[PDB]
């Protein structure tokens, strides 16, 4: 039910289908400004 | 005669006993007080250099601080204790808020604690109470489309406002953007033409006054000394992130809304006392010290010996850091750092030897080089480790001299205007993001200047 | 630690300047006061030789005397004097006397003579001033042969009736009959033609405001938030027939009881508070919101996300109305009901459609349709 969303501003949203207050909040890295990094390619972590 | 002039020196004046020289033109209105079994009130105030005894009540002053003294049996007795049978209440010249203050702490609390579960005729009290102060509250605080505005923005997140309790520190960075933006919706005047600056300044300063004693709150309760050094900088930051955007965000926001939604005398101004920018201040304070002395463990058998020697002087020192940073009193913690300061330099130096290796094992890549020393912080803001590692900074200075003439050249052999456009962009990131590195990691060496 | 100390002295032991030895574990108390932004009371209270104080403040002593400072500022200056941000205000640990003393002494003089001839709702407060202090004052000063037999048949009905927590709420939702039945009868004219109305009202009126206790205490033994709702409803239903059962059986009854079998002064009047009536009402609110629920989880696949969702934002707003409930800030549950109807409106939204699919599919059958 969790997902994430990437987009070309260089940022990662966060979201999920059914409680959709959880933690709305998005990715970013210790940066600033923009940065449009233009993200591509997403992938999760298959461990615990 | 002595518990009157007592406590009214005690209250009003020098915190001592007044001589036995009851000589004042106030004494009968005193001594009307003692004796008259009617007078069961006595109201004083200290004025220009004067004291007035009367029982009469005045509110002419504005913010004036006043003690009335009251009996409980018709008149004293001078055989007993003459201060065991008098009782004293202070107030604010204000004859609604004293009333609201005092009823609502007092006897509210006191009537719904203080029963028998079997007990009657509590619920008319009970009753009573209620609405005493609500009434008390009601005056206290005391087309039309404006006016609803304004309300439906404030209640969208005026709700939280008044709960904030049931939040958390990662729900309160949201809060802080989500209501920056909602308030700023405020000043707009296309509903009605109407907007009342007053009002607005008045909201954010209580909002930044609570919602600021809110986040400490919250932080004092981590005791944020704990071993898991993990939890203790994970909430810790979050506390710092919560100060820092707010004050930025508040300041230059509210800077900009004052000229952009209402084109009104005010610009780029502050209107915030801004005291979660010291709360982060004091934040900071406390993750250097906690982390140094993880870093200290980390490197631990470059100066174990001083590390046990250091950790049990740490301890009395670490108990002198308290929770809700009252400014005034900070000093006690200052001086325990200074002397933690002090004592842990041996260390430093022992850890700068180990450093010196610690680098020097690591291959000539300038990105693992270069990240140990962003990475280490603290270390290297140590005065010892500085100077003793600066050839090895000052060498990862000139690779980065080899990195931006690199770019350089790659520039210089510079539709498809868009990509060039694009490209540029890259190099730019990447010289400014070198040139602010080495500027933190150099502590400004004239090699960087260059 | 200046100002907090010397009155604490000047009020409880020798008047005079406590000597600067703030050597006590009573002084974190005191730096939580000063520095704390949040703490705007401080209690203090003297012990055998000592001096203790706390933020929390407790009513359990009996007759003792104690003092509260209170705070100005949100945080204390410490380069000010510790008398120019702060207040007292001494107060006596007697739910009567306390409040009689300091009401009637403080409080109606004050707002009688210390009154702003712009403010309103001033003569409201002092009705309601003078009301409370006298019934507090009120309060605060407060053949045996026949005798004997009342003595021992009341005595004997009313311990009979105090074993009342043993009972469950589907046995006491009968007992509220046969009780009231059962003291009715025995108030008759028996020994004497009527007596003495002070037990005649007293009784019937703890025998009433302990179903209130006693229904207060069993439904929050519920858990009205938990998984097994199943048993909450039938006990709930229990404890609401308790609460609207005997108000009803009282205003009804009473009208024959005074006119036929006791000559009581009252006719055709009723005597209860009907305090079991609001109980009642809480407990109705509470069932309709968790079965309307429970109609929505049937239909989860309709409304999954509202429903989820909804369940934890509703959570915080029946906590406005807890176990135990007595209407005495009503108006805060009142908030939390209209938000409640303007949030949950999406989830009967999204069913309001599914159930007219549902039911106009129906081919007119009347059976079908009813059902």
């Amino acid at each position: 039910n969790h997902f994430i969303i990437g987009t070309d501003m260089g940022l990662i949203s966060h979201g999920t289908r059914q409680d959709l207050r959880v933690a709305p909040k998005l990715f970013k890295p210790q940066q600033h400004g923009i940065r449009p990094v233009k993200v591509n390619v997403i992938d999760f972590s298959p461990f615990g | 005669k002595l518990f009157i002039f007592t406590t009214t020196q005690n209250y009003f004046g020098l915190m001592s006993e007044l001589w036995d020289q009851p000589l004042l033109c106030n004494c009968l209105e005193i001594n009307n007080f003692l004796d008259d079994g009617n007078q069961m009130l006595l109201r004083v105030q200290r004025s220009d250099a004067g004291i007035s005894f009367s029982n009469t009540i005045e509110f002419g002053d504005t913010k004036d601080k006043v003690l009335v003294f009251f009996k409980l049996r018709p008149e004293v007795i001078t055989d007993e204790n003459l201060h065991d049978n008098i009782l004293v209440s202070s107030m604010l010249e204000s004859p609604i808020s004293s009333l609201y203050q005092a009823v609502r702490q007092v006897f509210a609390p006191m009537l719904l604690k203080d029963q028998e579960w079997s007990r009657n005729f509590d619920p008319k009290l009970q009753n009573l109470l209620s609405e005493l102060e609500a009434g008390l509250g009601i005056v206290l605080r005391r087309s039309k489309e404006r006016a609803n505005y304004f309300k439906e923005l404030f209640e969208t997140i005026a709700r939280e406002f008044y709960n904030l309790d049931s939040l958390s520190l990662l729900e309160v960075v949201d809060l802080v953007e989500t209501t920056q933006d909602v308030v700023d919706d405020v000043w707009r005047q296309t509903e009605h033409d109407h907007y009342p600056e007053s009002r607005m300044l008045h909201l954010l300063d209580i909002i930044g006054g609570s919602f600021g004693r809110f986040v400490q709150k919250k932080l004092g309760t981590l005791n944020l000394w704990e071993d898991p050094y993990y939890l203790v900088k994970e909430s810790l930051k979050a506390g710092i992130s919560i100060c820092e955007q707010w004050v930025i965000v508040c300041n230059h926001l509210t800077g900009q809304v004052w000229q952009r939604y209402v084109p009104h005398p005010w610009k780029n101004e502050k209107y915030f006392p801004e005291t979660l920018d010291k709360l982060g201040k004091r934040l900071e304070e406390v993750l250097a010290i906690r982390t140094i002395h993880e870093k200290f463990l980390y490197f631990l058998p470059a100066s174990e010996e001083k590390i046990i020697c250091l950790t049990r002087v740490f301890e009395p020192f670490t108990g002198l850091n308290p929770v809700q940073y009252n400014p005034y009193t900070e000093p006690l913690w200052k001086a325990a750092v200074s002397q933690y300061e002090k004592i842990i330099a041996p260390a430093e130096q022992k850890i700068a030897g180990k450093l010196k290796n610690y680098i020097s094992e690591i291959q000539d890549s300038p990105q693992q080089l270069l990240q140990a020393f962003l990475k280490y912080k603290e270390l290297v803001k140590r005065p010892t480790i500085s100077k003793e590692l600066m050839l090895e900074r000052e060498t990862l200075l000139a690779r980065l001299v080899d990195s931006i003439k690199d770019f350089r050249l790659d520039f210089e052999n510079r539709s498809e205007v868009v990509n060039s456009i694009v490209w540029v962009r890259q190099l730019e990131l990447k010289v400014d993001d070198t040139i602010k590195i080495a500027e933190a990691l150099l502590s400004d060496l004239p090699g960087f200047r260059c | 630690k200046l100002f907090i100390f010397t009155t604490t002295q000047n009020y409880f032991g020798l008047m005079s300047e406590l000597w600067d030895q703030p050597l006590l574990c009573n002084c974190l108390e005191i730096n939580n006061f000063l520095d704390d932004g949040n703490q705007m009371l401080l209690r203090v209270q003297r012990s055998d030789a000592g001096i203790s104080f706390s933020n929390t403040i407790e009513f359990g002593d009996t007759k003792d005397k104690v003092l509260v400072f209170f705070k100005l500022r949100p945080e204390v200056i410490t380069d000010e004097n510790l008398h120019d941000n702060i207040l007292v205000s001494s107060m006596l640990e007697s739910p009567i006397s306390s409040l009689y003393q300091a009401v009637r002494q403080v409080f109606a003089p004050m707002l009688l003579k210390d009154q702003e001839w712009s403010r309103n709702f001033d003569p409201k407060l002092q009705n309601l001033l003078s009301e409370l202090e006298a019934g507090l004052g009120i309060v605060l000063r407060r053949s045996k042969e026949r005798a004997n037999y009342f003595k021992e048949l009341f005595e004997t009905i009313a311990r009979e009736f105090y074993n009342l927590d043993s009972l469950s709420l589907l046995e006491v939702v009968d007992l509220v009959e046969t009780t009231q039945d059962v003291v009715d009868d025995v108030w008759r004219q028996t020994e004497h033609d009527h007596y003495p109305e002070s037990r005649m009202l007293h009784l019937l009126d703890i025998i009433g405001g302990s179903f209130g206790r006693f229904v207060q205490k069993k439904l929050g033994t519920l858990n009205l938030w938990e998984d097994p709702y199943y048993l909450v409803k039938e006990s709930l239903k229990a404890g609401i027939s308790i609460c609207e059962q005997w108000v009803i059986v009282c205003n009804h009854l009473t009208g024959q009881v005074w006119q036929r079998y006791v000559p009581h002064p009252w006719k055709n009047e009723k005597y209860f508070p009907e305090t079991l009536d609001k109980l009642g009402k809480r407990l109705e609110e509470v069932l309709a919101i968790r079965t309307i629920h429970e109609k929505f989880l049937y239909f989860l696949p309709a409304s999954e996300e509202k429903i989820i969702c909804l369940t934890r934002v509703f959570e915080p707003f029946t906590g406005l109305n807890p176990v135990q409930y007595n209407p005495y800030t009503e108006p805060l549950w009142k908030a939390a009901v209209s938000q409640y109807e303007k949030i949950i409106a999406p989830a009967e939204q999204k069913i309001a459609g599914k159930l007219k699919n549902y039911i106009s599919e129906i081919q007119d059958s009347p059976q079908q349709l009813l059902q």
